[PDB]
């Protein structure tokens, strides 16, 4: 079927009986362990089967596709504020259990009618690693990468996949690409010409003061004073947000 | 909502 996603192709060409309906995607097996983990925000993985064989929960449609066609409606601010809200509940739940994506774009977060927004492709960049293009023939998409993957610094930590959902921020405001890079350095280059002048005024025009702060913090260059989603819960760009558990 | 609404009936 329809299905390309970063590391592998995702359909549906079997169901087993009582409406399974899953996707099915073909591409150290602790991605076994991926399975014990249950956050609304992320896309659970029901099996794995090494022959692999990932059956991730169904949904279609992705961040991409919507902000595609709300290219020119543009998208409301409270639901982009509960988007990224749910999106840092997401990374927060990833990295409290040592979960990286490494590779966050708007292509594996996958949207429900019901509002929701979850993050899929989770917790597999071992899997041939994080994707980079050494072919002509190959795309990959640079536009959400941390500073520290484009120059190659080997560490990678949680500040990498905030640095991603900055970027995809900054789109869901303008849906124009904050950092449309095509190499490397051209995307080194596109980052610090933007952050050495910032308060991302002209940038986001449309973002109020708590939105440009939120995202100026999500977009240290530096990984270690980048904010977690922990810190990020708590901005006040999300005081109309937040509302009590019962 | 709305958006939502208009987005997935398309
Ligand atoms: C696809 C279509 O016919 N109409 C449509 C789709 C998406 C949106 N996006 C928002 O409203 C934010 C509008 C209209």
């Amino acid at each position: 079927k329809i299905g390309e996603g970063t590391y592998g192709v995702v359909y549906k060409a079997r169901n087993k009986l009582t409406g399974e309906v899953v996707a099915l995607k073909k591409i150290i097996r602790e991605i076994s362990l991926l399975k014990e983990l249950n956050h609304p925000n992320i896309v659970k993985l029901l099996d794995v089967i090494h022959t692999l064989y990932l059956v991730f929960e169904f949904l279609h449609q992705d961040l991409k596709k919507f902000m595609d066609a709300s290219a020119l409606t543009g998208i409301p601010l409270p639901l982009i504020k509960s988007y990224l809200f749910q999106l840092l509940q997401g990374l927060a739940f990833c990295h409290s259990h040592r979960v990286l994506h490494r590779d966050l774009k708007p292509q594996n977060l996958l949207i429900n009618t019901e509002g929701a927004i979850k993050l899929a492709d989770f917790g597999l960049a071992r899997a041939f690693g994080v994707p980079v293009r050494t072919y002509t023939h190959e795309v990959v998409t640079l536009w959400y990468r941390a500073p520290e993957i484009l120059l190659g610094c080997k560490y990678y930590s949680t500040a990498v996949d905030i640095w991603s959902l900055g970027c995809i921020f900054a789109e869901m405001v303008t849906r124009r690409a904050l950092f449309p890079g095509d190499s490397e350095i051209d995307q080194l280059f596109r980052i610090f010409r933007t952050l050495g002048t910032q308060d991302f005024s002209k940038v986001v025009p449309p973002l109020d003061e708590d939105g440009r702060s939120l995202l100026s913090q999500m977009l240290h260059y530096d990984p270690n004073k980048r904010i977690s989603a922990k810190a990020a819960l708590a901005h006040p760009f999300f005081q109309d947000v937040t509302k009590p558990v019962p | 909502f709305e958006c939502l609404d208009a987005f997935f009936s398309c």
